[PDB]
């Protein structure tokens, strides 16, 4: 049994949970204009940032010269969840604590200014940090040292399906043996390279009204409005928690699924049906016992109308609560599932479902029922979250009341 | 459930295709030459490990060549190499049943620059002109389209990831898919890795660290791990892929078994991001842990592919985990880097290094360590230089050391022990 005792989380409607928390049930959403650059120049301009996280006030002036944002941030949640868990790294076993993080884009504000030097001035004037910066191992190697962790670790890049595998991949080394594993992931792709490169996507929103640019399962939805953060948390064995002298958790992991859909062109469906059913058979339960279903929600109608027929199909068209609130954040790739396995844990915790903010109107045809507006009291037990990635990677997790 | 290797693709720096990798590596020749992909003058290391990949002759169409980076048609032509070695009847294969595991280091980092020098004005501009985005830049942005070209090229539905742990991918994809097949996530695996870094950022990188050698005139002997003249790495390009499967099913279809993957282990330093201890107390435990799953002794070890950067913190390093690890037998087991003569392709590396050991394990030769003429008494095992050196190999152990902490090691064994386990 892999429990979630600790939890951090830095998104753009919140820099820490209770913050976090407080404006998913609220649906405030922290969207806006792009103010890390000039983006009237581009056709896209709105996006999920963190403008209230100064750095300095929390990394040691040793890793700011050579930390990205992204890192920065996931340093900043990987210790704000050890300490919510109450585990010091320096009292366990160096060997026994592991970590698996899941990376998108890689400290990318950080080598793009890197590659300007290189041919704006010349290879003298590179780095010396560019050799690790930004490389997608990066977060799991820097929270590795500063907690003196040794176990086993990892990095995994699958688009915004790497959060959730990354989850799924830690409750797999915990059960071979690691009692405790950080895991999760944070992206930040903010500068004008990293930005042009999101909207070669082709799935950018360029609204310019940031309560209605984010819809996803929305009649209006036309394209996903990007952000910069995420959430890291704290698994450990059931067993070794207890003996540990955390009797507090979140839930527990009870299920995880990756599966991959089929070459374009082939027509055959996707996998996003077989991921959901392969987590719940993982975690022993049926469609029946699910209360409440964390969309991926891409905000590409073609992508929702896909997602919406795979949920019908396994619980039954309107058959469960479906919410998405990543439309307070935008989407967060690499730090997105984990942000929803945040989101859902609390859901349970508080017994309350955490709402969608902006959509107004879901095409019948999509056989949803969305939580809208306020936070729906059903005290769910079971939450199914669901990630994808773009080229195919499906990805499911299945959580439990503690 | 227990994982083999039923197929084997490779494309090295002077060894496309198994064969003439395996020809390369025992003639004890090197492939390190003078950078011909653009103009290193202007850098410190002038000098790398360039394979010959034509594109065209592997069967890439028009849009394939202008979509994929060059590492993801390097895995792709690897993928359908071991496909195709593996006999794996691709009508009776069950999509949903088989994965993919790619390892990448640094992944699209030469569509990347290519890329920059076209949005940038070359350089000139931070507010990059979007009338000179390309089509595909999200896909160099987010490396996830390797895993994906590969599946497609495979038909995988399963597990399909990027492992990306630095210079130790190329080990941890494969460990992570004989972790997929044997918790029942899959039954067919393709994995590997492949990394294509020969790319002014990546060079300019490595010179401002001093990572990699400055022995711009001899480009021939450039990598000579634990040698006492050593001073870095050479950089490389290269790639490869394994078919994987469930033990009982590949012997019930009678498939060739090149070697079980009888133990795989990785743990970290947290103690630098790039720099060593000369301890070498992480691999050794990553070692012990890897033989202690194997089941096997480490007397049983015939051979040992080392890491071999060839820069000095890591070859000593390495050095002090094997003696920490197995003890008296470390000094009775022959030792070897096959950088020497490929030079460190980075991700991608790790998987050629396996191949390295599938070979070995089957032809009964041990790879040498090129170049090795002056000895480093902080590095005074047996690296058999120069020469290949015949040996019966039943049981073979390869490890590997990345930016980042990371440590990890596999442990190979032939068809004869695994019949025996
Ligand atoms: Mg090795
Ligand atoms: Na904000």
């Amino acid at each position: 049994s892999v429990l979630i005792t600790g939890v951090g989380v830095v998104a753009p409607n919140g820099l820490g949970l209770a913050p976090y928390w407080s404006a998913v049930l609220d649906g405030r959403h922290g969207l806006g204009p792009v103010t890390r650059f000039d983006v009237s120049r581009y056709p896209a301009t709105l996006a999920g940032q963190i403008d209230d996280f100064h750095a300095p006030d929390h990394i040691p002036g040793r890793l700011l010269p050579q930390t990205d944002p992204s890192t920065r941030l996931a340093l900043t949640a990987a210790d704000w969840a050890l300490q919510d868990a109450k585990a010091d790294p320096e009292s366990l076993t160096d060997y026994d604590m592991g970590v698996v993080t899941a990376n998108a884009c890689g400290g990318f504000d950080f080598t793009h200014r890197e590659f300007r030097k290189l041919w704006s001035e010349g290879p003298k004037s590179v780095s010396v940090y560019e050799s690790f910066a930004w490389f997608y191992a990066v977060n799991t190697g820097q929270i590795s040292i500063r907690h003196g962790m040794r176990g086993p670790s990892s990095a995994l890049v699958a688009e915004q399906a790497g959060g959730l595998d990354a989850l799924g991949h830690a409750r797999r080394t915990i059960r071979r043996g690691t009692p405790l594993v950080v895991s999760g992931g944070v992206d930040s792709a903010l500068d004008p390279w990293g930005w042009v490169s999101q909207i070669a996507s082709g799935r950018i929103s360029t609204a310019t009204d940031p309560d209605r640019a984010y819809l996803p399962f929305d009649e209006r939805a036309a394209g996903y409005v990007p952000g910069e953060g995420g959430a890291i948390l704290v698994l450990e064995d059931s067993a070794a928690a207890e003996a540990r002298g955390r009797h507090d958790a979140y839930g527990e992991l009870a299920g995880c699924a990756s599966t991959f859909d089929p070459a374009p062109g082939s027509g055959r469906p996707a996998g996003l049906e077989r991921a959901i059913r392969l987590a719940l058979n993982d975690a022993g339960t049926g469609p029946e016992d699910v209360d409440v279903v964390f969309a991926d929600g891409a905000g590409v109608p073609e992508l929702d109308a896909a997602e919406a027929r795979a949920i019908g199909r396994v619980f039954g068209r309107e058959g469960v609560p479906v919410t998405v609130p990543k439309t307070t954040t935008g989407r967060l790739y690499s730090g997105g599932g984990p942000l929803d396995v945040v989101t859902a844990l609390m859901s349970l915790r508080e017994g309350v479902i955490a709402p969608t903010a902006g959509v107004t109107s879901v095409p019948r045809e999509y056989g949803i029922d969305l939580v809208l507006g306020e936070p729906r009291s059903t005290a769910p037990r079971t939450a199914l979250v669901l990630a994808r990635g773009r080229w195919g990677f499906n990805s499911a997790a299945v959580l439990r009341r503690f | 459930r227990r994982v083999v290797i039923t197929g084997v693709g490779v494309r090295a720096p002077g060894g496309n295709g198994t064969r003439q990798f395996w020809e390369l590596l025992t003639s004890g020749r090197t492939a390190t030459r003078r950078i011909s992909f653009f103009d290193p003058s202007p850098y410190r290391s002038q000098v790398a490990a360039e394979a010959d990949f034509d594109p065209v002759a592997e069967g890439f169409g028009p849009r394939e060549l202008d979509r994929m980076d060059r590492a993801s048609q390097f895995a792709v032509a690897c993928a359908r190499e071991a496909f195709a070695a593996s006999g794996l009847d691709p009508d009776t294969l069950d999509p949903a049943r088989v994965g993919v595991s790619l390892g990448s280091a640094v992944a699209a980092a030469t569509s990347l620059e290519r890329e920059y020098l076209l949005l940038s004005d070359s350089g000139r501009d931070w507010e990059v002109d979007a009338a000179w985005l390309s089509r595909h830049m999200f896909d160099y942005l987010v490396p996830s389209v390797m895993p994906a070209e590969v599946a497609w090229a495979v038909g995988a539905e399963g597990p399909v990831t990027m492992v990306s742990t630095g210079c130790t991918s190329g080990l941890d994809s494969v460990g992570n898919a004989v972790r997929a097949i044997e918790e029942g996530s899959a039954d067919v695996m393709f994995a590997g890795a492949a990394d294509t870094p020969i790319t002014p950022i990546v060079v300019a990188c490595f010179d401002a660290i001093r990572a990699t050698t400055a022995r711009n005139d001899d480009p021939e002997h450039a990598s000579r791990p634990f040698d006492g003249t050593r001073d870095g790495f050479v950089l490389a390009e290269g790639a490869a892929m394994f078919v994987l499967e469930d033990y009982d099913s590949a012997l019930a279809r009678g498939a060739r078994i090149h070697a079980e993957i009888s133990g795989y282990a990785t743990r970290c330093n947290a103690y630098h991001m790039t720099g060593l201890k000369a301890d070498g107390r992480e691999m050794a435990e990553t070692i012990r842990v890897a033989l202690d799953e194997s089941r096997t002794d480490a007397t049983d070890i015939d051979y040992i592919n080392a890491h071999g950067s060839g820069t000095r913190q890591n070859d000593r390093h390495e050095t002090a985990a094997y003696k920490r690890a197995l003890g008296e037998h470390a000094r009775r087991t022959p030792v070897s880097s096959i950088k020497s003569m490929v030079g460190h392709s980075l991700g991608a590396i790790g998987s050629l290094e396996i191949a390295a050991c599938v070979l070995a394990l089957e032809h009964g030769v041990v790879p040498p360590t090129a170049n090795l003429r002056t000895s480093d008494p902080e590095c005074d095992l047996d690296y058999v230089p120069l020469e290949a050196r015949e040996r019966k190999l039943r049981s073979v152990l390869t490890v590997g050391s990345g930016f980042g902490g990371f440590q990890s090691a596999m442990v190979l064994r032939d068809a004869e022990t695994a019949g025996a386990a």
